[PDB]
RNA sequence: CAACC
RNA sequence: UUAGGCGGCCACAGCGGUGGGGUUGCCUCCCGUACCCAUCCCGAACACGGAAGAUAAGCCCACCAGCGUUCCGGGGAGUACUGGAGUGCGCGAGCCUCUGGGAAACCCGGUUCGCCGCCACC
RNA sequence: GUUUGACUGGGGCGGUACGCGCUCGAAAAGAUAUCGAGCGCGCCCUAUGGCUAUCUCAGCCGGGGACCCGGCGAAGAGUGCAAGAGCAAAAGAUAGCUUGACAGUGUUCUUCCCAACGAGGAACGCUGACGCGAAAGCGUGGUCUAGCGAACCAAUUAGCCUGCUUGAUGCGGGCAAUUGAUGACAGAAAAGCUACCCUAGGGAUAACAGAGUCGUCACUCGCAAGAGCACAUAUCGACCGAGUGGCUUGCUACCUCGAUGUCGGUUCCCUCCAUCCUGCCCGUGCAGAAGCGGGCAAGGGUGAGGUUGUUCGCCUAUUA
RNA sequence: UGAGGCGCCCAAAAUGAUCGGGACUCAAAUCCACCACCGAGACCUGUCCGUACCACUCAUACUGGUAAUCGAGUAGAUUGG
RNA sequence: ACAGCUGGUUCCAAUCGAAACAUGUCGAAGCAUGACCUCCGCCGAGGUAGUCUGUGAGGUAGAGCGACCGAUUGGUCCUGUCAAACUCCAAACUUACAGACGCCGUUUGACGCGGGGAUUCCGGUGCGCGGGGUAAGCCUGUGUACCAGGAGGGGAACAACCCAGAGAUAGGUUAAGGUCCCCAAGUGUGGAUUAAGUGUAAUCCUCUGAAGGUGG
């Protein structure tokens, strides 16, 4: 790359298809989820705020707790452990 | 619906029914809300919880079946929007609903008006509801005495049916008298 | 940039809201009675002196805000991170 | 410069104009020879030059062998014969040389080619029943001029 | 139940392929092992498709040879109708064969190595550069097919 | 053209 | 749901169009500014108070496909492209065979003029 | 007495790909290079920050390129600055109010994929004190990704700890943190010449030559516009297209730096043919003589002189 | 008049020509099929060795057992002689 | 004297077996910290190199643009073309998590954890995908297998092309490749084409052969 700033190459996973265009529905951002279920983590292009580092989109992982309103999920980084904090609306149960 | 890029709002949205910024920030508290809503002739008033394929009212009263309790009066004002909340809200103290958030829907936050004296029943049906007293009409306001003096201003009667020529706000007495008692059958 | 001479802030000594008086920091004088400046003396011989041979360093191109905020009630100032600002002058 | 340059496609496709400055103007002068006022349904015959290879066309190539075409038709019909001739293919591609080693070689733009895909239809012509030996001998005259072999192939044509 | 014979060396193959035999519990060149047709199996046979000679077998190709390289879990002992009534659910080969081929047990439920190590194919084979259909002695083959392999491999 | 420019 | 409120999905719901529906019921349009409240000027709106009138808007009900959208059949197409393999072909750029996957445009015929949840209600 | 840096299709010169951000390169998770393509940042802003209320923008049309009215109009506007991305009862506009651009202390991620590493950054908490709002709630600066700096030292902020037997005063030492810069940007205080040179090594890296390449150069072929008084092809021959050679030049850095002596000439030997002469032919815009063009053909020949170190070339008299 | 196969022209280089050479023409060439063979340290098989593990054992001493799923190796780590 | 530079450093065997890369560095002929190799100790039941299925992530190939955007023809709706920094579409495929099967681990203790010792930070080649360059046995990426550090068989010779991964010794059968002689095996069978010694040349710096032409 060119740069190493945190959204570099992230054109495409960050815009949202023209449809989906828009602020997002209420209901996914409230959503609550409890310890130990599985959240797939996807970026709301829509949504600014509650994001992680958009390297981590399109993990599973599991949520272990939560700080305020946003969720500690634990994932699996190749072979290293993190915890990342992040918001409903960019989670979605697993299944 | 001009082509495949076009952005059409959601469906309340166009209906022009649901503020949906308004809504996310009411859902935040993780309380119920207390759904405030009016017509030309009633006021509304329901406890909705959040659910999995949409929301769930818990409890409700219109102003209609205020009369189910002795109300001979119009149901489009404010005594209405009171007694209307109250029974709402003692409704919900039943299901084990204790708390709640005003949600006004489309309404503005006018001070002295029927959402918020909506809200002023259901707080004193024992809801607990973060308010503001100084936004809340004053009490004769509510029993509706600006009514009576309206038709003090007489030389033809507010009131075309019959239910009486000076009014009554003592009427409204009576039916908070009738509402705030155990008996009553909610 | 232009900046308010007083507002309300927090001050965290009266641990309440306040208003403060901002002001730039004036440098102090020196007294040359630090220990510093009593090992240039010792160390300062014949020939290149180390350290005390070295000559002042450069500039940034804007410096960062030097400011001091004063509690306009008990009287006690309070710092505060500074910004990168070219200018920064006073309003009244 | 030798087409064995960049006949090829070896290499990007190199078109956006808004990251790219000094393009040469293309050599082509006409893209519709004939009686352009005419429809090609009006004509019994229709004709086209078929590519066997695919490669890269330089705007200069298809100014040759258009001109070497057309102009056998001007010769054989009349500046004004009834016919119709068709370049379908447009010079897209931009092409750079490297004109100082191999250091900073990206190289400064020299012109532009069209890229032709083996099968196509680089030209079409439309005539009569009449003209159709005259079209053929255009036709043949114009890949001469142009890299890869081709097939000059007759499509509305039961006339044999 | 497909038969499936390693004909192409380890040496610069894949190793997601190579990894991919070694749980089909093949581990050298000429090797043979019987897997049931399963939906998981067969992307396992398809991504080895390109070293491997593979097809279902008749029972009495599969007979000639358990008898001749069948194998216990352990041990020298010899595989014979003998044995494999007195140590496996069958009274004889065919029983055995016939249960392999119908999938209803397998060899090492049997107390039997899961490999069968075959011999160099009498006459040579069709050679490992092309697929069947080509000439060669790659990929999926007809019961007759892979039956004429097993059986120069006996 | 045989180093440096 | 003989017309309501809060929604979930967020065009299969859009755009456009036709037909039908309401004496003390519902939603409205509607009537009206003493009050609470309101217009940088307007009771237009917001807010309050109310029933003389109306089903013309809205709304709800039934429906039409011309545009847009969703899915499906048949054709394009097992084509384009492609993971694995090859002492297969080609001067070469490149192509082919076997194995496992597999579009897009477009055309023709259907589908689609919302589905679902909670509450309330002749 | 020393320093005079690093990168680099050898070095110098030129440049900075030496610290940051965006698109593409990048091959649909992540990561990814070149002196790769396009281009930015070292700020600016007391509002251009924050909240609330009211509200909807470009552009086009119709009625009285400023203003007023209506219609269409999901976004092409606006949002400080690159790029990409986000945003419409708003994240934009207007109005009003306000100072959360606040103090303390963490969690996590990033910096640095995986996988250790500082400053810096972000998201998300708890505590304190506040702003606005009816309230939910929003505010840890500007919608998101650039706008940044170690130790030592100084100045500064509030309280406290401490200085050699002891007390007082002076003046010091310290705990926490803010500001001052190192852009060679994970931080030395720093100019050149050497042909008088020296050492260590390198074919890890240039110059001659070799080798690869063949853009360049040489030669050939295809097509044949054009002209040749008429006539493409006696002859000359543009454009474009396809090749061969390895004589020039360029490129690469494969071989050799414990050395393969460097231009030109000379002398002596072998060879190639794309043939200058000689032999034999074909055509002609071939009367002849002689030209011009072409074919086979490498047996033999291809010489002497003037300037110049010259190669080449220019010039002279001879010559088949 | 269309298409396919093989070949021909296009086709010039330096000490001595070349498909490795000889040499080959209903082939010892090319294409389509087929038959039988040759040919590794691979694979199968006998015996032995090392190493790992197992049983027995104080033993890492003997004896017995298992290895389809053990046996190549530069820098380097480890251990017995 | 010092050197980060060249040279050298002496007995046998057994187990395992790299890195030629990332971050920082007056650093690029060096180091440190990681990655990776190895040894020891702790832990005690799972693990996940393969595949299938389910729940997600993705915009490359292709395609297309009366779907944006910007290029790009002509005529009096039609008609002609495109995109590394375009997208109404959209693969193969790569990838997170889980279940199933497979394989593996519970005396061979896996997975994980702590500690000792390194070496290494000039790489190269093939194939696929690339970016630069007319190109190169070119430069610079990426994934993978190989050489390096890999024998033996074949390929005339020939680090990385084919077979093949190998304890000793012995018998046997094949692999690649080959069967006229040199040289082990056919002057094999059915059939057809070629007259040029075309050809007897998988791959390749290495094996050329093109546009164009041909009543062979
Ligand atoms: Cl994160
Ligand atoms: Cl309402
Ligand atoms: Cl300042
Ligand atoms: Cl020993
Ligand atoms: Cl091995
Ligand atoms: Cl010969
Ligand atoms: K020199
Ligand atoms: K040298
Ligand atoms: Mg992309
Ligand atoms: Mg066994
Ligand atoms: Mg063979
Ligand atoms: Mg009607
Ligand atoms: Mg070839
Ligand atoms: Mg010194
Ligand atoms: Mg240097
Ligand atoms: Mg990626
Ligand atoms: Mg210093
Ligand atoms: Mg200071
Ligand atoms: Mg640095
Ligand atoms: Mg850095
Ligand atoms: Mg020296
Ligand atoms: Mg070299
Ligand atoms: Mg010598
Ligand atoms: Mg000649
Ligand atoms: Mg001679
Ligand atoms: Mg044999
Ligand atoms: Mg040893
Ligand atoms: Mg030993
Ligand atoms: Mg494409
Ligand atoms: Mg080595
Ligand atoms: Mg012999
Ligand atoms: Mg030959
Ligand atoms: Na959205
Ligand atoms: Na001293
Ligand atoms: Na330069
Ligand atoms: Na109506
Ligand atoms: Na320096
Ligand atoms: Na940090
Ligand atoms: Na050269
Ligand atoms: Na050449
Ligand atoms: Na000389
Ligand atoms: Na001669
Ligand atoms: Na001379
Ligand atoms: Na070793
Ligand atoms: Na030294
Ligand atoms: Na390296
Ligand atoms: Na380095
Ligand atoms: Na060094
Ligand atoms: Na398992
Ligand atoms: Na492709
Ligand atoms: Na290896
Ligand atoms: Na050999
Ligand atoms: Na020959
Ligand atoms: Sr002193
Ligand atoms: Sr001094
Ligand atoms: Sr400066
Ligand atoms: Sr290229
Ligand atoms: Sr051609
Ligand atoms: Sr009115
Ligand atoms: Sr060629
Ligand atoms: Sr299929
Ligand atoms: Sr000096
Ligand atoms: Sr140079
Ligand atoms: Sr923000
Ligand atoms: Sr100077
Ligand atoms: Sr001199
Ligand atoms: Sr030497
Ligand atoms: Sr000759
Ligand atoms: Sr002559
Ligand atoms: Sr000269
Ligand atoms: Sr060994
Ligand atoms: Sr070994
Ligand atoms: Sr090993
Ligand atoms: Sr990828
Ligand atoms: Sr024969
Ligand atoms: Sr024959
Ligand atoms: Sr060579
Ligand atoms: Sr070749
Ligand atoms: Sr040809």
């Amino acid at each position: 790359p060119s740069s190493n700033g945190p959204l570099e190459g992230t054109r495409g996973k960050l815009k949202n298809k023209p449809r989906d265009r828009g602020t997002s529905p209420p209901q996914r951002a409230v959503e609550e989820f409890d310890d130990g279920e599985k959240v797939h983590l996807k970026i709301d292009p829509s949504v600014p705020n509650g994001r992680f580092h958009p390297r981590f989109d399109g993990q599973t992982g599991t949520v272990e707790g939560k700080q305020g309103d946003a969720y500690k999920v634990d994932i699996v980084d190749g072979g290293k452990e993190k915890t990342i904090i992040v918001t409903a609306a960019h989670l979605r149960r697993q299944e | 619906a001009t082509g495949p890029r076009y952005k059409v709002p959601m469906r309340r949205r166009r209906e022009a029914r649901t503020d949906y910024h308004q809504r996310l920030r009411l859902l935040k508290s993780g309380k119920p809300r207390l759904v405030a809503r009016k017509s030309n002739k009633h006021v509304r008033a329901q406890l909705v919880t959040l659910g999995p394929n949409g929301d769930d009212t818990l409890a409700s009263a219109h102003s209609s079946d205020l009369a189910e309790y002795g109300w001979e009066a119009p149901t489009g004002n404010m005594p209405s929007a009171y007694l209307t909340g109250l029974l709402a809200g003692l409704r919900a103290q039943e299901a084990g609903v204790e708390e709640a958030v005003l949600d006004i829907g489309l309404n503005s936050p006018t001070p002295g008006s029927k959402v918020f004296a909506i809200q002023e029943g259901a707080i004193d049906a024992g809801l607990d509801i973060p308010h503001n007293d100084d936004v809340l009409a004053d009490w004769q306001r509510t029993r509706g005495a600006h009514i009576a003096e309206y038709d003090e201003q007489l030389e033809e009667p507010l009131y075309s049916g019959d239910f009486d020529a000076a009014d009554l706000p003592e009427h409204f007495d009576e039916l908070r008298e009738t509402l705030l008692d155990g008996d009553i059958e909610l | 940039m232009q900046m308010p001479r007083r507002f309300n802030t927090y001050c965290p000594h009266c641990n309440e809201h306040q208003e403060h008086e901002v002001e730039k920091v004036r440098s102090g004088r020196q007294t040359g009675m630090k220990w510093i400046d009593r090992q240039r003396e010792r160390n300062s011989g014949i020939g290149n002196d180390g350290k005390f041979s070295k000559v002042p360093g450069g500039d940034k191109p804007t410096k960062k805000t030097d400011l001091k905020y004063r509690c306009g009630e008990c009287g006690k100032a309070h710092l505060r991170e500074g910004w990168r600002a070219g200018r920064l002058e006073f309003q009244e | 410069k030798p087409a064995s340059m960049y006949r090829d496609i070896d290499k990007p496709a190199y078109t956006r104009r808004e990251y790219i400055t000094g393009i040469p103007g293309s050599k082509i002068a006409q893209h519709k020879m004939g009686r352009k006022q005419k429809d090609a349904d009006d004509y019994p015959v229709q004709i086209s030059l078929i590519v066997e290879e695919t490669v890269q066309l330089r705007h200069g190539s298809l100014e040759a062998s258009r001109l070497s075409a057309n102009r056998h038709l001007i010769k054989e019909l009349g500046e004004e014969g009834d016919y119709k001739m068709t370049l379908r293919k447009f010079p897209h591609q931009v092409l750079r040389e490297n004109k100082d080693g191999m250091r900073a070689a990206f190289g400064k733009i020299v012109g532009t080619a069209a890229r032709v895909q083996a099968g196509e239809q680089l030209f079409t012509a439309y005539c009569n029943v009449e003209d159709a030996e005259h079209v053929k001998e255009a036709f043949r005259r114009a890949y001469n001029k142009i890299t890869p072999s081709c097939r000059i192939d007759s499509s509305p044509a039961g006339n044999a | 139940m497909h038969a499936l014979v390693q004909l192409r060396g380890e040496v610069n193959m894949h190793t997601d392929i190579q990894d991919t035999l070694e749980m089909l519990n093949i581990h050298h060149v000429n090797h043979c092992t019987l897997v049931p047709e399963t939906d998981a199996y067969r992307g396992m046979v398809a991504k080895v498709n390109d070293f491997v000679a593979f097809g279902e077998p008749s029972q009495e190709t599969l007979e000639t040879v358990l008898a001749t390289r069948a194998e216990p879990l352990e041990g020298d002992a010899d595989v014979d109708d003998e044995w494999v009534a007195e140590h496996t659910d069958y009274d004889d080969i065919s029983g055995l064969a016939f249960a392999l081929l119908s999938e209803e047990t397998t060899l090492r439920e049997q107390g039997l190595s899961p490999t069968l190590r075959l011999h160099p194919p009498r006459g040579g084979h069709d050679g490992v550069k092309h697929p069947v259909k080509e000439g060669g002695q790659l990929g999926k083959h007809d019961t007759e097919g892979i039956d004429d392999l097993l059986e120069a491999m006996r």
